[PDB]
């Protein structure tokens, strides 16, 4: 709520892992350029990583990113908070390395 | 967009053709989850701000999508209800007068079905009717119409169940069925089960149209008094309704005319026993028990009425007396042979008679003279009354202070249970608790008598009882209109075992059961005891009126809801030792008290002395049985001793000889002394003997001669399995459905087929079976298949072989027909086959036609041990366990001596060689010296796999088959001077020895090998070989007939130098030609085995090779990954085998004629075991060496293999993902441990690669012996230390040692005058980034350098005093031309730069290049030049691994490809990946690095997709069909690019592999499985330091 | 919690039932729900003391209560029509007896010792010697004391002998020895002891 309350006026959209529009959630985010926080973390979704690697290709005056096959213009200022509701848990190094 | 478009233009409807010659529609998935695909992928593109291509195309294609959606959302559901309905409204038939409004609405409906379905035929492009005008208006208007007809047909359904109460019992179909065929009665027939209590059929007139009366199951016949005829009530509840109040009526007025001709039996003594049995087969067996109750009440309380003064004269012993002469009587009676019905009437008066006889006996002789006494009061009480005029009100049943009237409902005849006083006491709480409203609850151990004693409660009442089974047969959908029927008829409902039910189950039938029980105890209201505005509950939705005489039962083994609704009675211990006491009575036997005394503790000991099996079951039923087979017995003997009253028989010899007969067959080897002991024990100095079964013997006895069979009598070889055979008769005698059990390696098959042709000839009945494997085959393909659209119905195997049965075309009872599920039993399958092995005996398909097997057909079940099967399945058959111990050693040791002496191996000379040699070996396998210890010795050994006698001895023959035919072609080479008789002994004694070593312990590694061979050294007296200190394996039995060593035969070869270390070149050694030799062996036997040994030991080329060395072999290299099933077996058939029928059945054969095929499986214990531990490939590959064929699906016909073969390698089953193969399989398949090469079979295979080499520089030539010696001493070095355990990947192969001669011929490839530190350099360079890099401590790292110089040093001294050329031994490409060794300093400035470069052009975050960061870019730099170059970079995450992998890939100008994996990531999408990378790999030539990351292995699948891809070099089950044809394609236009002549796929595919050997560099980073471990380079990327 | 004494369940017990159906027909059916009251506190605080006792914690709860009175109302009135004060011998004691041993407080009983001990109880209360003065309910109450049967005709004197019951409740009311409190605080303090230690 801390975070939802900060970043009203950017209007941040909460959503989860476990929700099955999360990619279509994720691509509307980048794209308009909004925060965006994902509960749930526990299924950490691979699809994430180009994301939070910051992969980023400044070609042609248009910066874009790997989601799959559509790469998507990466909107600036796009913060995506991960978030999860229980404090014993195991985080893959991958997914740990990633994030602070 | 461009896909998109493009693929809208070529969908089609797929019209199908339906049962009424119409158009529907299949393929929903591929028309639904493409469109939604499109949807998204529209939706993101015009999402995503590169919208600027196209703008109103997408709008205008997005609106179209959702147009297609819509149309068929709607489109689906309109044809399933139309099929549903119409399938309604014309199977049925009377539809007409069943509500023809709504038959007129159907038909308009289907009208304008039917036209659209016309225009879509004659329009099947999907975007031509979506641009028909009004076609979705019409369709929704379809939908509504249909909606609409559907709800009134279920109101209308639910009117007529409500008319008639019974129906409420039977689901809609049923119903449907039923409303719908009034004028064929006799599909009524077989629903009147479900509906009533007892009646199964009802009897009409010669014309069906009058109800002359009803029936029963058993044949008992009830006349009505006033028939009924459907004429005038034509309505079927109507006519219905007055069958049952008929029925009520009739079995009251013959209930009172048996009452009042029993008062002239009961009205004193001397009862004349002629017109009892007139009496007894008079009236029904329920009249007659009601009667018999009835007499007896009233003449106790008539009793009890005069002594109420005092001791009046006692009539109460006069009554006990009647009892006692009644009693006597039907003992008498039950001696005498009876018809099975009256036989049945009579027990039921006996048990009735006791119970009443203890009663006045015991508790009533205590000085009890009052009627209102409590003492009599307790007792069920019986006060008929036939003056009222109701039926329902005559009789009253009075317990305790409980009143109950007697429902009238024909129970037919069941079984009655004893009053014991534990059922007395559940009688008087249950009846209390119903007094007071309440359900009866009661709870104890399975098997206690809860379920039966509450239905015989409400049978006792008259009430129909429902009982609900817990376990996998509650169907919620029909649970609430079951209750409604319980409420409107005023039937029972007694819950089997309600704890069993899960919790949402639980909770809703727990609130529905509340419910009920507040509605039935709003009856007795203490304010509303008058009922003026019937009590209705509240379920599905309506107000049930509840009637007083419904009642629920649970039985407990409770939930909260119910709690305060419920009386519990705890009957956890029933009285086991009166129940058999009366049973035993009741069928004649003298001294009953004395055997029940006897046999409940008996009974009570097997469960305690006796071992625990899933199998035994010594509970109550059990008891129950074997006391009614007792009976029968003694009926039997009686009859016997008739035929040459007689009550001197001694019944304990009956007894046993019963249990024996029945309990037996089920117990293993050890329990039958147990069992014998405790028979000793408790029945002392009584005997048991067996059946003598002569004629059946003398049969058996020929069937075993010219089956090459053992056979014996009692106590000599092959008794216990010849009695297993005489048990499987008794069993098939007493019933169907039996299973044979036993561990693998017992006589079972043998038993089973033995007994058919014994069968066969004695009797003269054709006895044919079908033998059926249920696990290779889909369940769905077993029984059958309802297509969504169309419900069409296509039978499966099983279904179809009943009907085969059943359809009266060939031998539907002339012959027996025995269908044996051969395989592994669970649920799956056997829950269609639960309603086929009970008493039901019926086959329901879902498409709801019954199929009921005829009595000659048996369902036999032959398993290997039961563990994964249902208690229902094993309790619904007898069987006979097959023990071990059954099929002696010896038995077989005869056997394949006896097949050795009659069939010919090429089917006169050859027999009379083989009669030679089977005389020769004799004095070995029959004598218990040679060939039986050293079984023993090799069973106390240790294999790779389990070791199973039959696979150990199998291989052992088919060797020695195989040395027959080696003799049989050294006489056809030499016709002059045959094999003398003395070169004949001499040969076959050192090959039976040599087979014992390869068979016997031929799984184990060397050092078992050698304590084999030690121990036959020690027991037998055959000429050894000489030398002592070389161990017999190594030797070979010369055609001579003298041990010849195996090396002397080992040739040498010379392997050109563009061919060194080639993808398939297989280099001679003692080991490969020594396997060759033993698979050739086993090749020619045409039985499979499979090679078995550590990942890279030689597996797949020994075989490989070995296969194509063979001219008539055409090898099928096949890949059994996790998810492999027989499909893939199938579809390989289906490419390279053809199917015939010429001949007298249909047989698979490959294409090529004369060519016999191999189906290669690499690992194949790979494949994953199902929830029930059985593998679906496993069992088929079993079913297809065993039985030598398979069946069809396509129209389930058995085919035989011909010139088909299988052969398999794989890893140990100790390894990871290596689940071990059934003992049933792997008695079929002899295995070969593949070890490592040993140090000279590496030397050999490796200097042959050194000298291959070396000779493209001619200096150096003379340094290969040097070079091969010091790599494998190194390699052995490194082999000893860093094992598996300090490091999972410290995993040592000589395919190391091939990337190390392969890796030093790269680097002099185009070199040229290399000096002899130049050699060494380039070894020492190669050693250390084969063996210094995979290491993890810098302890290791200088260990591995110093044994490096060491060994340097020790195998040539001639090398100048630097180590290789300096400390850092650096390569690199960049800085000359050739792959010229570099210093340091400039190397690391040119990395720097080009770094620098690197991440100014393609990256945004600067890197630093520190020492760890060069080594490793030198070392994917080193990998990537070498092709098939696989890299394995263990570190930690985020430390830089893909990042260099990249910048070195960059810098090599490699592609870079990587799989974008998201969460529902599947199979095919990276099968997709897989093939995009291997088309721009082996076509159109471009160089590609393949980083996988530990992360992006989601599945174990991608895993062995890899594994297949990374040795091997391509994927054979990656490629079908259109995929094929234009890889096809591409390889050729690539190839003439490239200007090659391959034209043959064959060679065309040969060089796409070549090319993706070239061409594709695999990298996979993972953070900190063995055979991943090998076939890549292994570098720890360690931490940053 | 249900405070812990015979005391406090019989006069639960009492509260429980309404007036009116204990002190219509004969007036000894005010008596007869006493020595139900009694038998029922007898047999539920016997529960706490589990080993020495109820072998296993059985669940005679209210539901049981009002079965064992209904029982006890429709045997009374089938055997008293009228409502003159029936004679001790003619109430249906081997009834009463046998419906509470086998059904209603018997049906939750397992095994054959603890189903003696329940007859056990019901022959010593539920008997006709009850109606004497001198009725024992419990005998060789520390000792020396001995409980007696409050002679009463209406609820009113059952409910002030309950009242006037002492504070000094010795396990031997219940017929268990005096030292049965010994081992219940020795196995309380026990499972103080596994408490406190599984709270680290
Ligand atoms: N007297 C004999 N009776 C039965 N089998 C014999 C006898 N002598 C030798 N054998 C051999 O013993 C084996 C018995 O196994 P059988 O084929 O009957 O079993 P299965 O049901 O096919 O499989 P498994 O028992 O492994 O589950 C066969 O190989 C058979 O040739
Ligand atoms: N006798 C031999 N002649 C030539 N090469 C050999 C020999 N024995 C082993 N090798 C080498 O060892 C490796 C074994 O190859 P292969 O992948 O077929 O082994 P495998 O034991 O079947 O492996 P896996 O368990 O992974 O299926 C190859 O590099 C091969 O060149
Ligand atoms: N008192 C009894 N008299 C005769 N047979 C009994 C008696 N009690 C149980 N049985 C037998 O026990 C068998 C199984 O009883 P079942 O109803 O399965 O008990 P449960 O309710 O524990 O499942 C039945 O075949 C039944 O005939
Ligand atoms: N030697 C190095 N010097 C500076 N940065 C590095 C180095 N190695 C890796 N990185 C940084 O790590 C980031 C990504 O690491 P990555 O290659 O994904 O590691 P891994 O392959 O172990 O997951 C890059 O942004 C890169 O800047």
């Amino acid at each position: 709520e801390f975070i939802m309350n900060e970043y009203k006026d950017r209007k941040i959209t909460r959503t989860s892992f476990l929700d099955d529009a999360f990619r279509k959630n994720l691509e509307s985010a980048l794209r308009f350029g909004n925060p965006l926080l994902v509960q749930d973390v526990e299924s950490y979704d691979p699809v994430l990583n180009p994301v939070l690697n910051r992969e980023v290709r400044r070609t042609g005056g248009r910066v874009l990113i790997t989601l799959g096959d559509q790469d998507i213009d990466l909107s600036p200022s796009f913060v995506i908070f991960l978030s999860t509701r229980d404090p014993t848990v195991e985080f893959p190094p991958d997914l740990c390395s990633r994030v602070t | 967009l461009k896909q998109i478009r493009e693929v809208w233009n070529t969908y089609e409807l797929d019209l199908v053709n339906y049962q009424n010659k119409c158009r529907l529609i299949r393929g929903w998935d591929d028309l639904f989850n493409k469109v939604k695909e499109h949807i998204n992928s529209v939706s993101a593109m015009k999402l995503s701000p590169y919208y600027k291509v196209f703008e109103e195309d997408a709008l205008s294609w997005e609106d179209k999508l959702n147009r297609i959606m819509a149309l068929f959302d709607v489109w689906i559901d309109v044809q399933r209800r139309w099929v549903y309905l119409e399938g309604i409204f014309t199977g049925s038939a009377d539809i007409k007068h069943l509500l023809p409004v709504e038959t007129q609405r159907f038909q308009s409906i289907s009208t304008e079905f039917l036209a659209l379905m016309k225009k879509v035929s004659k329009s099947p492009l999907v975007m031509d009717v979506l641009n028909i005008q009004g076609v979705q208006r019409s369709l929704e208007r379809l939908a509504d119409l249909l909606g609409k007809i559907q709800k009134a047909l279920g109101e209308y359904l639910e009117r007529e169940r409500s008319s008639f109460p019974r129906f409420y019992f039977v689901g809609d179909e049923d119903l449907l069925e039923i409303i719908g065929n009034s004028k064929n009665v006799a599909k009524l027939q077989k629903h009147f089960k479900k509906m009533f209590a007892g009646v199964s059929s009802i009897i009409l007139n010669e014309d069906n149209s009058v109800v002359l009366g009803i029936s029963s199951r058993e044949g008992e016949e009830v006349m009505f008094k006033t028939p009924v005829s459907i004429t005038e009530h034509p309505k079927i509840n109507e006519w219905l309704t007055l069958v049952e109040k008929e029925m009520r009526v009739t079995l009251a007025k013959l209930l009172a005319e048996s009452v009042t001709e029993v008062e002239i039996f009961g009205k004193a003594t001397s009862i004349d026993p002629n017109t009892y049995i007139t009496w007894i087969d008079k009236y029904q067996a329920q009249l007659v028990v009601l009667s018999a109750q009835i007499a007896w009440s009233e003449n106790v309380e008539t009793a009890l009425s005069s002594m109420g003064g005092g001791g009046d004269a006692a009539p109460l012993h006069s009554v006990l007396s009647n009892v006692e002469v009644t009693l006597n009587v039907l003992a008498d009676s039950v001696l005498m042979e009876q018809p099975p019905l009256r036989r049945r009437k009579l027990e039921h008066l006996i048990t009735e008679l006791v119970h009443q006889r203890d009663v006045t006996r015991s508790l009533i002789k205590s000085k009890i003279d009052n009627a209102k006494s409590f003492e009599w009061l307790s007792q069920m009480r019986f006060y008929f009354d036939p003056k009222q005029t109701d039926v329902l009100q005559q009789l009253s049943i009075q317990m305790a202070n409980a009143k109950f009237n007697y429902g009238f409902e024909y129970l037919g005849v069941q079984d009655k249970l004893v009053q014991t006083p534990l059922t007395d006491r559940c009688y008087l709480t249950m009846t209390q608790a119903l007094e007071a409203r309440l359900g009866g609850s009661p709870f104890g151990p399975a098997g206690t008598g809860k379920t039966e004693s509450v239905k015989a409660l409400g049978h006792q009442l008259g009430r129909f009882v429902l009982v609900f089974n817990c376990d996998e047969t509650f169907d919620f959908q029909a649970m609430g209109r079951i209750f409604v029927g319980l409420c409107q008829v005023g039937a029972w409902g007694c819950f089997d075992e309600f704890n069993r039910l899960e919790e949402r189950m639980l909770s809703a039938v727990s609130q529905q059961v509340q419910c009920i029980q507040e509605a039935l105890r709003e009856h007795s209201n203490p304010n509303y005891d008058k009922t003026s505005a019937p009590i209705t509950c509240e379920l599905l939705n309506k107000q049930v009126k509840v009637s007083p005489d419904m009642a629920i039962f649970i039985t407990m083994n409770l939930p909260d809801n119910l709690k305060k609704l419920f009386r519990s009675l705890a009957m956890t211990k029933p009285d086991r030792q009166l129940i058999a006491q009366v049973m035993l009575y009741s069928q004649g036997f003298r001294t009953a008290e004395v055997l029940a005394n006897k046999i409940v503790p008996f009974f009570k000991l097997c469960d305690e002395q006796l071992s625990s099996q899933s199998h035994y079951d010594f509970g109550l039923r059990a008891l129950k049985s074997v006391l009614v087979s007792a009976g029968n017995v003694k009926r039997e003997r009686i009859q016997k001793i008739k035929r040459e009253i007689a009550e001197n028989l001694p019944e304990q010899e009956i007894l046993i000889q019963s249990v024996c007969e029945t309990m037996v067959p089920k117990l293993v080897a050890e329990d039958i002394p147990l069992l014998f002991s405790l028979l000793s024990d408790v029945f002392p100095g009584v005997q048991y003997h067996r059946g003598e079964m002569t004629a059946l013997r003398e049969e058996l006895k020929k069937v075993c001669q010219e089956m090459y069979l053992t056979y014996g009598d009692g106590e000599e070889v092959g008794g216990m399995w010849v009695e297993k055979v005489l048990q499987l008769y008794q069993i098939t005698q007493i019933n169907h459905g039996l299973m044979m059990v036993g561990p693998s390696g017992s006589g079972k098959s043998m038993a089973w087929r033995v007994l058919l042709k014994a069968l066969e000839r004695l009797e003269g009945v054709e006895g044919v079976a079908h033998i059926i494997d249920p696990k290779a085959i889909s369940k769905d393909h077993l029984y059958g298949t309802l297509d969504p659209n169309t419900r069409e119905w296509t039978d499966g195997l099983f279904t179809h072989v009943l009907r085969k049965i059943i359809d009266s075309v060939r031998g539907e009872l002339q012959k027996r027909q025995w269908i044996v599920f051969d395989g592994d039993v669970d649920p799956e399958w056997v829950e269609n086959l639960n309603s086929v092995l009970d008493d039901n005996k019926l086959l329901t398909l879902p498409n709801g036609e019954r199929l009921s097997l005829p009595p000659n057909v048996r369902i036999m079940f032959e398993v290997q041990d039961l563990k994964y099967a249902t208690l229902a399945t094993v309790s619904r058959c007898g069987m006979v366990w097959f023990s071990e111990d059954v099929l002696s050693t010896d038995m077989i040791f005869n056997n394949f001596l006896a097949r050795l002496r009659s069939i010919p191996l090429d089917d006169s000379p050859m027999l009379q060689i083989q009669r030679d040699a089977a005389t020769i070996m004799q004095p070995y396998f029959t004598s218990n010296g040679l060939v039986t210890k050293a079984l023993e010795h090799a069973f106390q050994l240790e294999h790779i796999m389990d070791l199973t006698r039959l696979r150990c001895l199998g291989s052992l023959f088919s060797m020695l088959h195989q040395a027959c035919r080696n003799v049989a072609q050294y006489n056809a080479n030499h016709p002059d001077f045959p094999m003398q008789i003395e070169q004949l002994e001499r040969y076959i004694q050192r090959y039976l020895v040599y087979a014992i070593l390869w068979s016997l312990s031929g799984d184990s590694r060397l050092k078992m090998r050698a304590e084999l061979g030690e121990y036959i050294r020690r027991i037998t007296t055959v000429p050894l070989p000489t030398a002592p200190n070389i161990p017999i394996i190594d030797y070979e039995v010369s055609i001579s007939g003298e041990w010849s060593p195996w090396q002397a035969k080992v040739p040498q070869i010379e392997v050109e130098t563009h061919k060194v270390a080639a993808p398939d070149v297989v280099v001679p050694t003692l080991d490969t030609v020594r396997h060759e030799a033993l698979l050739y062996t086993w090749l020619a036997e045409h039985k499979p085995l499979v090679l078995c040994g550590p990942p890279g030991s030689g597996k797949t080329m020994t075989l490989f090779s070995a296969l194509r060395a063979l001219p008539d072999m055409e090898v099928v290299g096949l890949n059994f990954s996790s998810a492999t099933t027989p499909e893939l077996l199938l579809k390989t058939f289906d490419h390279y085998c053809e199917y015939r029928r010429t001949p007298n059945g249909v047989v698979l054969a490959p294409v090529q004629l004369g060519k016999w095929l191999v189906l290669f499986c690499d690992e194949i214990n790979l494949p994953d075991m199902d929830k029930y531990g059985t593998q679906r490939v496993i069992s088929f590959i079993r079913q297809m060496v065993e039985h030598g064929g398979f069946y069809r699906t396509s129209d389930q016909t058995w085919v035989k293999l011909e010139r088909i073969q299988f052969v398999g390698a794989c890893n140990p089953p100790t390894d990871p993902g290596r689940k071990p193969l059934s003992h049933r399989f792997l008695r079929h398949v002899p295995v070969v441990y593949v070890d490592y090469p040993g140090p000279a079979s590496l030397t050999q295979i490796y200097g042959t690669f050194n000298r291959a080499m070396l000779r493209l520089i001619p200096s150096l030539r003379t340094y290969a012996e040097p070079l091969t010696a010091a790599m494998v001493e190194f390699y052995t070095m490194s082999q000893e230390r860093f094992t598996q355990d300090t490091q999972p990947h410290y995993i040592y192969s000589p395919r190391e040692m091939t990337r190390w001669v392969r890796g030093i011929f790269e680097a002099l490839r185009p070199l040229e005058t290399l000096p002899v530190e130049g050699l060494i350099r380039i070894w020492a360079h190669e050693a250390l980034r084969l063996f210094q890099d995979r290491l993890v401590e810098d302890e290791e790292r200088r260990w591995t350098d110093e044994n490096i110089d060491t060994v340097a040093l020790k195998h040539f001294p001639n090398i100048d005093r630097e180590k290789a050329m300096s400390r850092p031994i650096l390569y690199s490409n960049w800085l000359s031309k050739d792959y010229i060794p570099v210093d340091q300093e400039e190397l690391r400035d040119y990395v720097k730069a080009r770094l620098k470069v690197f991440y100014e052009e393609e990256l945004d975050v600067p890197l630093v290049l520190f020492n760890e960061v060069l080594d490793h870019v030198l070392r994917i730099d080193r990998i990537f030049r070498q092709p098939q170059g696989h890299l394995l970079l263990i570190g930690v995450s985020g430390a830089g691994k893909t990042t260099l992998s990249r910048f070195v890939a960059w810098m090599n100008g490699l592609s870079v490809y990587q799989i974008k994996v998201h969460r529902k990531y599947t199979g095919e999408d990276f099968d997709e990946d897989l093939r995009t990378v291997l088309r721009r790999s082996g076509c159109k030539n471009e160089k590609i690095a393949f980083i996988m990351d530990e992360s992006n292995v989601l599945d174990s699948g991608f895993l062995e997709r890899m594994n297949t891809l990374l040795a091997n070099g391509e994927v054979p089950g990656l490629f079908e069909g259109d995929e094929y044809a234009t890889l096809m394609t591409q390889c050729k236009e690539g190839a003439q690019k490239e200007g090659l002549m391959l034209d043959s796929h064959e060679e065309l595919y040969k060089w796409f592999t070549s090319q993706v050997i070239r061409n594709l560099h695999v990298v996979f980073t993972m953070n900190p499985s063995p055979a991943l471990f090998n076939r890549c380079v292994l570098n720890w990327f360690g931490d940053w330091s | 919690e249900p405070p812990p004494g015979v005391k406090a369940n019989m006069l639960r017990t009492f509260s429980s039932i309404p007036v009116s159906r204990i002190c219509k027909s004969p007036n000894e059916r005010a008596r007869l729900y006493f020595l139900l009251a009694w038998f029922h506190a007898i047999i539920q605080e016997r529960l706490r003391y589990a080993p020495l006792g109820w072998s296993k914690k059985y669940e005679f709860g209210e539901s049981d209560l009002r079965s064992a009175c209904d029982t006890v109302d429709t045997w009374l009135d089938d055997t008293a029509k009228g409502r003159q004060n029936i004679s001790p011998d003619k109430i249906p004691w081997s009834a009463l007896k046998t419906l509470m041993a086998q059904s209603i407080y018997g049906g939750r009983v397992d095994n054959e010792f603890d189903q003696r001990l329940l007859n056990t109880f019901l022959e010593r209360l539920f008997t006709t010697r009850s109606f004497d003065s001198e009725f024992k309910l419990a005998c060789k109450v520390d000792g020396h004391k001995d409980i007696q049967m409050p002679d009463g005709i209406r609820r009113e004197e059952f409910v002030q002998w309950v009242e006037l019951l002492p504070d000094t409740q010795t396990p031997s009311w219940l017929g268990l020895p005096n030292n049965a409190e010994r081992v219940l605080l020795t196995t309380q303090g026990v499972d103080m002891i596994s408490k406190m230690l599984k709270m680290q």
